[PDB]
RNA sequence: GCCUGGCGGCCGUAGCGCGGUGGUCCCACCUGACCCCAUGCCGAACUCAGAAGUGAAACGCCGUAGCGCCGAUGGUAGUGUGGGGUCUCCCCAUGCGAGAGUAGGGAACUGCCAGGCA
RNA sequence: CCUCCUAAAGAGUAACGGAGGAGCACGAAGGUUGGCUAAUCCUGGUCGGACAUCAGGAGGUUAGUGCAAUGGCAUAAGCCA
RNA sequence: ACUUACCAACCCGAUGCAAACUGCGAAUACCGGAGAAUGUUAUCACGGGAGACACACGGCGGGUGCUAACGUCCGUC
């Protein structure tokens, strides 16, 4: 009465804390907002965390949630 | 209006000397008066809500909202939603202009009268009771009813304690038994 | 009024102490008020006895390490999972 | 409950400062007095303030807390921000509806040359 | 026979028994009964052995059970072919690590804990032994 | 499906039409929506929901 | 330099809890409501004019270890590498090493601006 | 096809392994602007019944999300205009 | 309206269990950066010629089965 599963979306992170990138290019494939846009990132419609700047990828935990924010500096 | 200045000049003093308040802030003071009328029974004769509504609207000229049934529930074979009752809420001089239609234009008017149970303070100084009747409020006349309807009131205090809502109530008379 | 003698621990960690307990002795530990902690090691079979009187765990014990004296009061102990010995002990300076 | 409820209706106003790196113009409100400052991207300096509590322009307002004290207020920060450089920013109402004083006082701010 | 009433899945992968056990201490009795062996108690077992100790000790004494099933065993009957899904449930297990308090007592004098105990000993599989409440 | 597709006509005379879908029994009246024909360059009115 | 309004930083050692507290200035309820605005009803809010009272509510500060929170040391469990026995498991060398608990710390620290008290 | 899982803390990973779902819905159940906050204990209250409705505090997203699971959610993505 | 050798949620202290529970939480492993040494350039691109998609055992991490199989399916050496 089983026999069923779902194919894997290769979520996960793309490009981690310390990492020079473009802008445009994606940085983490999520379901919720695990993780936030910081400043200077940028927010598509399922939640895909994409890079505003040319610059280096910075998670830091921010504000009273403790939620994991994402940022990009640029270099 | 009557009713607001009445308070001032003799019971704010009076309740100052019971416990012997230090503030005349601290006096509770009657804030506000809220009617509501549970119908419960519209689901099945969707009219009887109308006619709730116009009853309070002679007694309180305010234009009534009505309450929603919120939680669904098979056990009274009910929707959600859908109304099931009626709420006035009353401040300033319509408030005490309704206080006023309550004891001094009604209560000699109460069927078989000896007094009203004053355990009732929900244990925080906020008092609540029910009247069976409606035809006892004067802008309500009695070949004007389609319907032997009723009513609760309960009465909102800045009191803190049991004991400073019956000292509140005590010195605007009210029956008490 | 009961006294241990100890010697200080020249190691830590788990190593030495699966090698004290395979040198029939086993680590404890003295803490509190203002002074350091004292890493020390026990000779096992004597305190497996004392400790088999209630008097222990209420009492004043006195430990003689380097021939001075520490004052401590056990505070919580580690017993072997499923054998009569010990793992390890905690003593308060108190 | 009466301050805390303004508090969280202005928060996504400000973070939206935050992301795009905005400079505000901050008003506070109270019964008793009205108040305008001008506060950086970082949050945490003031460039430039002024309201009803200082003596200047105050004594000479009918009370220190309606629309043309607002508006008194409103007029005195647009051209402060003149004199020391400062020109386009935008309006944070700190969850006070934008209507009564509110608007007095950035009514005002637009009219002396400011950029909002 | 003990049994969990309801579980949130009927059937469990295998997984493993490794490590040693939290119940260590004597905590509601006298006197105890712990686990020194490594294995899986079935309930079938744990009543028998729960058993033994009150025949023993007439209406007298009470008994604590720190164990329980809680973990359901399967199996393919005769005759099946190996795949085509996994067992029915067919009685329900405990996992036991060494140094588990399974049983204590209080009620009854030391001597007779001990054989009482004992004469539930020979009824599990893995070997035991009696142990003492302990101050502190 | 149990959801019909329409197209819906600029009412400008062009030959660009929009698709979407509508539950014809719950919604029988003509659907009419404001869109930006490429060919007019100005955002029209559109009609039809068959 | 002490106090309170405003804007943040840090993001529970920053918080409840109970006891005390302050109103000249600020904040605060607050009084009137015909009009800018307003109640799926009500000047409660939204709020416009207002300053007669008031620290009572709350707001701000302080004392407070009943609760949360921070939580060593020493040990235990695990574990990557090598090897080893009784090879459903554990052990030895080695480096990394919990979690809970424990003695313990604990009633926040700040930069700015404005006003009020020396 | 989707969600979790075995999957050994990046991605992927197998079997007639373990549990569930989709083949739709919406003209607003969409954009935006303003503005809003649940579940459930105790006590009191007209017909109040364990639980329609008004009130008081305790409580703090267990509520809620057009439905399966998961991750999200208070600046709310939830609720109303 | 009362009692009650009955059953008994919540609530509290004690106590274990959980692959599809996590207010904690490693060891490895992966990404990225720089840097010395060593390395038959081991790297990347493009293009020319193929074979290959029946695998086995052992170690460990696991589902399955009986922690049964010279069983079986993956991950890894
Ligand atoms: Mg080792
Ligand atoms: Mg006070
Ligand atoms: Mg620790
Ligand atoms: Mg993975
Ligand atoms: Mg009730
Ligand atoms: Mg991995
Ligand atoms: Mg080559
Ligand atoms: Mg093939
Ligand atoms: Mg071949
Ligand atoms: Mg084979
Ligand atoms: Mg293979």
């Amino acid at each position: 009465r089983n026999g069923r599963d779902s194919e894997a979306k290769r979520l996960g992170v793309k490009r981690f804390g310390g990492e020079s990138v473009l802008a445009g290019s994606i940085i983490v494939r999520q379901r919720g907002t695990k993780f936030h846009a910081g400043a200077n990132v940028g927010c598509g419609r399922d939640h895909t965390l994409f890079a505003k700047a040319d610059g280096k990828v910075k998670f830091e935990v921010k504000g009273p949630k403790n939620r994991k924010f994402i940022s990009i500096e640029a270099e | 209006a009557k009713l607001h200045d009445y308070y001032k000049d003799e019971v704010v003093k009076k309740l100052m000397t019971e416990f012997n308040y230090n503030s005349v802030m601290q006096v509770p003071r009657v804030e506000k008066i809220t009617l509501n009328m549970g119908v419960g029974e519209a689901i099945a004769d969707k009219k009887l809500l109308d006619n709730a509504a116009a009853d309070l609207a002679a007694i309180s000229g305010q234009k009534p909202l009505i309450t929603k049934a919120r939680k669904s529930v098979a056990g009274f074979k009910i929707r959600q939603g859908y109304p099931i009752g009626c709420k006035v809420t009353l401040r300033g001089e319509r408030m005490w202009e309704f206080f006023e239609r309550l004891i001094t234009i009604a209560v000699p008017r109460i069927r078989d009268f000896r007094g009203l149970s004053a355990k009732s303070f929900d244990g925080r100084g906020n008092y609540s009771m029910g009247v069976r009747e409606q035809i006892i409020f004067p802008e309500i006349d009695y070949d004007k009813v389609d319907r032997v309807r009723g009513l609760d009131i309960t009465i909102t205090t800045t009191a803190k304690s049991d004991e400073e809502g019956r000292a509140l109530l005590a010195a605007f008379d009210f029956p008490f038994r | 009024m009961f006294t241990i003698n100890a010697e200080v621990r020249k190691e830590q960690g788990k190593g030495a102490s699966r090698r004290l307990r395979a040198a029939n002795k086993f680590p404890a530990i003295i803490y509190g008020g203002k002074e350091a902690p004292l890493a020390i090691e026990l000779d096992h079979d004597k305190v497996m006895n004392m400790q088999a009187k209630a008097e222990f765990y209420s009492e004043v014990l006195t430990i003689v390490v380097d021939g001075k004296e520490i004052k401590v009061k056990a505070q919580d102990v580690q017993r072997h999972p499923y054998k009569p010995k010990l793992q390890h002990i905690d003593f308060v300076r108190a | 409950d009466k301050k805390s409820a303004r508090i969280r209706r202005a928060t996504r106003a400000r973070r939206k400062l935050q992301e795009l790196g905005a400079t505000r113009l901050v008003v506070h409100r109270t019964p008793r007095h009205i108040y305008a400052q001008v506060i950086a991207p970082n949050g945490s300096e003031v460039l430039v303030a002024a309201s009803t509590v200082e003596k200047a322009i105050a004594e000479q307002l009918k009370y220190t807390g309606n629309k043309d004290a607002a508006a008194a207020v409103g007029k005195a920060v647009a051209e402060r921000a003149l004199e020391k450089g400062i020109k386009d920013v935008s309006f944070d109402r700190s969850g006070f509806q934008y209507h009564g004083r509110v608007q007095a006082l950035a009514d005002a701010a637009r009219e002396a040359g400011l950029q909002f | 026979m003990l049994q969990p009433k309801r579980t949130k899945f009927r059937k469990m992968h295998k997984g493993r028994n490794r490590g040693l056990a939290q119940g260590t201490d004597v905590s509601f009795g006298s006197f105890g009964l712990k686990a020194v062996g490594r294995g899986r108690l079935t309930a079938r077992q744990i009543e028998a052995a729960r058993r033994a100790m009150t025949r023993a000790v007439k209406r007298q004494g009470k008994i604590w059970i720190r164990v329980f099933p809680d973990k359901p065993i399967t199996e393919k009957p005769l005759a099946v072919r190996m795949g085509k899904g996994k067992g029915n449930v067919e009685y329900w297990v405990a996992l036991i690590q060494p140094g588990k308090v399974l049983y204590e007592m209080d009620g009854v004098p030391e001597e007779l804990a001990r054989e009482a105990f004992k004469l539930a000993a020979a009824k599990l599989p893995i070997k035991t032994t009696f142990v003492t409440k302990t101050v502190m | 499906g149990i959801r019909e597709k329409i197209k819906l006509v600029s009412s400008a005379g062009t030959g660009h039409f929009y698709t979407t879908t509508k539950n014809k029994r719950t919604k029988p009246e003509k659907l009419e929506l404001k869109k930006f024909d490429p060919v007019v360059r100005q955002h029209v009115i559109y009609k039809e929901a068959k």
